């Protein structure tokens, strides 16, 4: 941007807080820096929402991020008996068919039995190769996230506060927020460690950051 | 308001008697909100240009109704005269360049807002101002499922390379030699039964052992070939994404195209390394997305390059069509307006608010995520 | 001299930038820059102890042929162990075959210009035909190296690269010997590449394309340094990816072994007819 | 008696029927184990190291991947001069 | 190294696999390359499993 | 398989020198005939285990 728009920039990073939050009418973070005319613009991983767009002017988005959930991916009619014995081809001594039709259907049924065994083995192999998408939850609209107290089994989800995700959840789902606040977490790396060791089940955070963390994870 | 006929977003249907359509209901019981749109008839080049009031409904119409509810204004919806979104085209008078389609109608004052799946890009943004994107999606390729279909019950095992005739000749020779050996050795029915059942039941023993081993290894190879076939073998000549040699190395045997005077056309024109694709596509670029989709269904086409939000919906509706999972040039659908205008900030804020809550998710469920398979 | 070399020598042009190969006779009359793409010459072509053995070995494959029954407890235990080992051996063999077939690979060919067929193809009853285009570095090199090969090539002389490609495709020609870079590009951009180059081009001159400047021209040092600068910054790879890409960047031995084994078993059985 | 037959059913009134259905169970479980192991020894294959120089592991150094060249050579100059490496 | 030996007069030629690059070519003179080759990565990517 | 930074092994020599042109001419001539191929086959293409 500096090359194209032909401007020179003075770069610094804010220590007043996280990306942005309004505490008692006073903004903090990069949003506070831009809003109070202490900086001309902010370049970090800053999310666009209605609350921030009301006070400042956002540019066009240059990478798509929503909110996402990360998990740890933790002598005729009695021939049926002989026919079924040959289905498992156990060579059970019972009798001997003598007719041409008898021999033909015996051979056809032996061929059918062997191909049925082969198809079963192949089907099991193909099923084992395929990887089922074993997902803990369908998404946020899931019943677990909404009312964990109203359901007997508990499960743990949390986020990093003072972010866009916390504001979104506060505005939308109040019971979910009240359950999530007591399970609050400090950092993204701390949340990943907690997910790895099992202290937490689901981590709700930014889509791009979680995608990058999943991509470069050790152990996949 | 000016808009265009795009099936997932703007359905356009004829009226029943006078400025009214059948009051449909969604499967969830919520009535469908339809609006009256005055637009031209089906055929543009070969039919007279007389406007008729049809009725439009869909994703974009619901979004427009929500906008009018939030930002207090009334609307008068009409369709764009030609089925073109809008590009900067050379006019054969004065050697100038001008905008056509919805872009031209908006810039000329014929409309005050473009509520349609209008792609945001730098070419259009230099003359009009977009809102924050109300959709995120890229370009993708629409194809079909196999030439006609997949095989049902795997043709009872394709027996790839059966060489079955030679195998049967070998078993016939072995059976004949077995009968000869048994007759020489110190029993037609017994030998025939043994020859058939040897697969499952001095020299006769060793012959039995070698025959059992050979049939055993044959059945092992047969099981292995079936398993390999039904674990991996399934694509037969797929144009996997845009990186396939069929599209990378163009030929008249394989035909792919896009919609003329659209965003994809100028996207392919702008790029330098896709000039071969642009030349191969410009010959037979279609007038509208529906015509190209029908041509794909009728085999006049072989691949269609278009926005993912439309092609995925069409693949969901039509089971005989499919789309590759690839994506390129991810972009967004926003709402076009003129230069600095009073509605711009509130339109952007309303779209952001709808994104924050589930309204856009509700629209996706109602119009895009409702599939039949 | 004619062509680009003629233009450069006769001071009509300061330098030539086209696909110009570096060799000795041209370097005697013009000054060449450092090579910026390696091009040799390559070849394009078209695509109870005595009776227990049989009982045990038949019990390996579970053929279920009643013969007799073991008596020893140790014998029974070892029989069960050995039959189970046979079963797991069959399972592992089936798994190995599945892994083998699900694995896939491709073939190639190396040979060389000095192959017997290339020297004199009269040994082959239908004499396979190979040829070049004249007015080239490849033709001059082949004339200087093997006059007999050039004399044979004269019977299949032709003009164009695309003409050679269509002649190979239609069967009118067998092998096309030509510049390595051009043949590599054609192989890359051939639809399905029914045409393939013999390995990589490394057999003959394996020189490179250069900028042919005038003899003693002051531009030589600057051009060489600029080309090496482009090589060092990776811009050369970017240009190559922009311009030079392409598409292409049931048993015999085992079946013969099985056939030999079954034939030997039958033959030994027939021999043992007397005793 | 029939106890050994049971052990041997895998290979060799209504008691015979029960033995037959049990032999069928034995065959199906052996086939299941065969398919399981066949998928097991096919799916596990660590390619890890990617042939590319564009592999992310090379671009992002870590403890588990150590790579270097000869000191004071042409590769040293090549990696020094390019600012994106 | 070898470049310093050649430039300081201790040697008159460098007959060795000396890679041609822009940095060295500013001071010394290279012949037409006698071996065309690029860079590559050697690994012990061999897993004696099974 | 990804061969990056394609370059060449050549013979180093000082600035303008009597043996500058003739070394390059001799190397080119050896490339024209099979001498370089002979050396490659003798010392490089000797594939062993
Ligand atoms: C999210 O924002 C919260 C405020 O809106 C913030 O709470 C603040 O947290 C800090 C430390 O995390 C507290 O400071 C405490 O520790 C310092 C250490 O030097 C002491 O000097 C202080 O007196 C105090 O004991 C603040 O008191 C606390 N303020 C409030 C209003 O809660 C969270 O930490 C933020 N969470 C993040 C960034 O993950
Ligand atoms: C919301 O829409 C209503 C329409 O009912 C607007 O009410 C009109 O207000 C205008 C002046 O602003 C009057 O001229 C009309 O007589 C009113 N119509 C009626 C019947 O209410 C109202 O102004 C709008 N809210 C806004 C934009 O302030
Ligand atoms: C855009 O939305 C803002 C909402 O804040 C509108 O501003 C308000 O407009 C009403 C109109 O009746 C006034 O009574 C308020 O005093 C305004 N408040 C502020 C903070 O400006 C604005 O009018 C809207 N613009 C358009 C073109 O609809
Ligand atoms: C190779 O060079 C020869 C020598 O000029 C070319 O022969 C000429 O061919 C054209 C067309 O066939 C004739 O009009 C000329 O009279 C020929 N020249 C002579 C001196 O006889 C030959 O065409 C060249 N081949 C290629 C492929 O360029
Ligand atoms: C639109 O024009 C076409 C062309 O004549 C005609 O067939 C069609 O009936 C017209 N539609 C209406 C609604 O009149
Ligand atoms: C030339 O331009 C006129 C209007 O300027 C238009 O009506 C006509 O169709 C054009 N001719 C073409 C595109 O061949
Ligand atoms: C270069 O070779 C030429 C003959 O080709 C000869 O006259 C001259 O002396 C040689 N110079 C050196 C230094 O090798
Ligand atoms: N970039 C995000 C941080 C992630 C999050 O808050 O969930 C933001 O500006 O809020
Ligand atoms: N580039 C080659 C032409 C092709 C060839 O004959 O090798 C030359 O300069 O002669």
């Amino acid at each position: 941007l500096a090359k194209v728009v032909k401007f020179s920039y003075d770069l610094y990073l804010v220590t007043n807080g996280k990306h942005g939050k309004r505490v008692r009418g006073v903004w903090n973070g990069m949003i506070g820096e831009v809003y109070y005319k202490r900086a001309d613009m902010a370049i970090g991983s800053l999310t666009i929402n209605e609350e921030r767009s009301e006070i400042i002017d956002f540019s066009v988005p240059f990478v798509e991020t929503g909110i996402s959930v990360m998990v740890s991916r933790s002598t005729i009619g009695k021939s049926v008996w002989l026919l079924w014995a040959l289905v498992f081809n156990n060579s059970v001594p019972i009798e001997n068919p003598r007719g041409t039709t008898s021999k033909i259907m015996v051979l056809v049924w032996a061929f059918f039995a062997v191909i049925f065994l082969a198809s079963y083995t192949a089907n099991l192999a193909a099923f084992m190769i395929q990887e089922q998408y074993i997902d803990t939850v369908s998404g946020l609209s899931d019943k677990k996230f909404q009312r964990p107290q109203d359901q007997y089994p508990p499960f743990r989800f949390g986020t990093v506060p003072n972010g866009s995700t916390e504001r979104n959840i506060r505005s939308n789902y109040r019971d979910m927020h009240t359950h999530m606040v007591k399970f609050n977490q400090r950092s993204v790396e701390d949340a990943l460690t907690s997910l790895k060791m099992g202290k937490l089940d689901a981590f709700i955070y930014d889509a791009a950051v979680l995608n990058y963390m999943a991509g470069k994870d050790e152990g996949c | 308001i000016v808009t265009i006929h795009q099936e997932p977003f703007v359905y356009v249907k004829p009226t029943m008697s006078d400025g009214t359509c059948k009051e449909e209901f969604t499967v969830n019981g919520d009535p469908v909100k339809k609006v009256i749109c005055t637009g031209p008839n089906d055929t543009s080049p070969g039919s007279p240009r007389h406007t008729v009031p049809q009725c439009c409904y869909g994703f974009c119409i619901d979004l427009l109704i929500k906008l009018a509810r939030t930002m207090n204004f009334t609307y008068e919806v009409h369709l764009v005269a030609d089925g073109k979104f809008g590009t900067q085209e050379r006019v054969n008078n004065s050697n100038k360049k001008e905008w056509n389609g919805m872009m031209g109608e908006l810039l000329s004052g014929q409309a005050d807002m473009i509520v349609a799946p209008l792609t945001i890009n730098n070419e259009r943004a230099q003359y009009i101002e977009f809102s924050k994107p109300f959709k995120y999606q890229g370009l993708t390729i629409l194809v079909k499922k196999e030439i006609p279909r997949s095989t049902l019950d795997s043709f009872m095992q394709p027996f790839q390379s059966t060489l079955w005739l030679l195998v049967g000749l070998s078993v016939h020779v072995v059976a004949v030699m077995l009968y000869l050996l048994d007759r020489f050795s110190p029993t037609l029915s017994s030998a025939m039964w043994f020859s058939w059942g040897v697969l499952l039941n001095f020299s006769a023993r060793i012959l039995g052992m070698v025959w059992a081993g050979f049939a055993m290894i044959i059945v092992a190879s047969y099981t292995a070939n079936l398993a390999a076939f039904l674990v991996l073998d399934r694509p037969e000549e797929r144009i996997t994404g845009i990186n396939d040699p069929r599209l990378r190395n163009p030929s008249d045997k394989f035909i792919y195209a896009t919609v003329k005077q659209s965003s994809v056309d100028i996207y392919f024109r702008r790029q330098v390394e896709l000039s071969t694709m642009y030349r191969h596509m410009e010959k037979h670029n279609y007038e509208s997305a529906a015509e190209a989709i029908q041509a794909v269904r009728d085999n006049k086409l072989h691949a269609f390059i278009w926005d993912s939000a439309v092609l995925e919906f069409e693949a969901s509706q039509k089971c005989d069509l499919v789309t590759t999972g690839e994506l390129f040039f991810r972009s967004g659908f926003g709402i076009g307006m003129r230069k600095d205008s009073p509605w711009k900030q509130n339109v952007s804020l309303s779209i952001l608010k709808s994104h924050e809550n589930g309204f856009m998710e509700d629209l996706d469920k109602t119009w895009v995520r409702y599939q039949e398979c | 001299w004619n062509g680009m070399i003629g233009e450069v020598v006769y001071q009509r042009a300061v330098m030539a930038v086209g696909s110009l190969t570096i060799n000795e006779e041209r370097s005697e009359v013009v000054d060449f820059s450092v090579p910026f793409v390696e091009t040799g010459i390559s070849v394009m072509v078209s695509r109870t102890i005595g009776k227990a053995i049989w009982l045990l070995w038949g019990l390996v494959f579970n053929n279920s042929v009643p013969v007799q029954n073991p008596k020893g407890t140790t014998s029974k235990i070892m029989v069960s162990v050995w039959a189970f080992f046979a079963v797991i051996f069959l399972a592992s063999y089936t798994a190995n075959l599945a892994a083998f077939m699900i694995q896939e690979e491709f073939v190639d060919q190396v040979t060389g210009l000095s192959d017997k067929k290339f020297q004199r193809p009269h040994d082959y009853s239908p004499p396979f035909r190979f040829g070049t285009v004249p007015n080239g570095s490849t033709e001059r090199n082949i004339r200087n190296n093997y006059p007999y090969m050039h004399q044979y090539m004269t019977r299949f002389n032709q003009r164009g690269v695309e003409d050679a490609l269509v002649s190979l495709k239609t069967g009118k020609l067998d092998a096309f010997i030509y510049d390595a870079a051009v043949l590599n590009y054609k192989a890359g951009r051939d639809e399905g590449c029914k045409l393939v180059t013999i390995g990589s081009g490394y057999i003959f001159a394996t020189t490179g394309y250069g900028i042919a400047l005038q003899k003693g021209s002051p531009w030589k040092r600057q051009i060489d340094l600029a080309l090496l600068q482009f090589v060092g910054d990776g811009e050369m790879e970017e240009l190559e990816t922009l311009w030079l890409t392409g598409i292409c960047h049931l048993d015999i031995d085992n079946m013969a072994g099985v056939f030999y084994m079954l034939a030997a078993a039958m033959a030994l059985s027939l021999i043992t007819f007397i005793w």
